[PDB]
């Protein structure tokens, strides 16, 4: 019924770009409010 | 409830929907719905 949202931080010391980090690390949840939400699109706030 | 919001003069501010295309969800609502010109009528605004 509403929206999850689960984040990590991650100090990067391998190049930028053409590349994505190898390793793992799980995602902890961090805040879960209730608003019921119909949900098509997504945009970024850069 | 018909001693409370049905009275002396009714409380007709109660709308309701009768025609959509994309139907309800478990816990969803529709709070404003497009009604444009969905038929493809030549002759706009047409009897019937």
């Amino acid at each position: 019924g509403y929206f999850k949202i689960y984040s990590k931080h991650t100090p990067i010391i391998v190049r930028e770009p053409e590349d994505l980090p190898q390793g793992f690390s799980a995602l902890e949840p961090l805040v879960d409010l209730p608003i019921g939400i119909n949900i098509t699109r997504f945009q970024t706030l850069l | 409830s018909n001693k409370l919001d049905s009275k002396v003069s009714g409380n007709y501010n109660y709308l309701y929907r009768l025609f959509r295309k994309s139907n309800l969800k478990p816990f969803e609502r529709d709070i404003s719905t497009e009604i444009y010109q969905a038929g493809n009528k030549p002759c706009n605004g047409v009897a019937g």
